[PDB]
């Protein structure tokens, strides 16, 4: 009970899903560029951080 | 183009497709011409005396 508790737990602990909502206005590619400079939003080679 | 450029091109087009105004151009060419020649001349020829 408490083992599988641990497992589903560690499972739901680190969720990683995708969400898509339409952009009606400013370019997705500019959206990309401007946010890409938001480095460390998953964009790093960090070791124990595991930010990948 | 990107939706941001689509909206930008849409204003460019609307400005650029403005109903071009028409011009009625009347030219008026008036010329007036005349002038007076005059040739009067008198010749006297005499068998006895001489001629001009």
């Amino acid at each position: 009970n408490r083992l599988v508790e641990v497992v589903r737990r560690v499972d739901k602990a680190g969720d990683q899903e995708v969400d898509i909502i339409k952009l009606k206005y400013a370019s997705a590619g500019e959206m990309v560029r401007l946010v890409t400079n938001l480095n460390k939003d998953g964009n790093s080679q960090g070791g124990n951080t595991s930010l990948l | 183009a990107q939706p941001d450029v689509m909206a930008e091109l849409e204003q460019v087009v609307a400005k650029l497709d403005i109903r071009r105004a028409q011009v009625l151009v009347e030219a008026i060419i008036v010329e007036i011409a005349d002038g007076d020649g005059l040739n009067l001349g008198v010749q006297w020829a005499n068998t006895n005396g001489g001629g001009t």
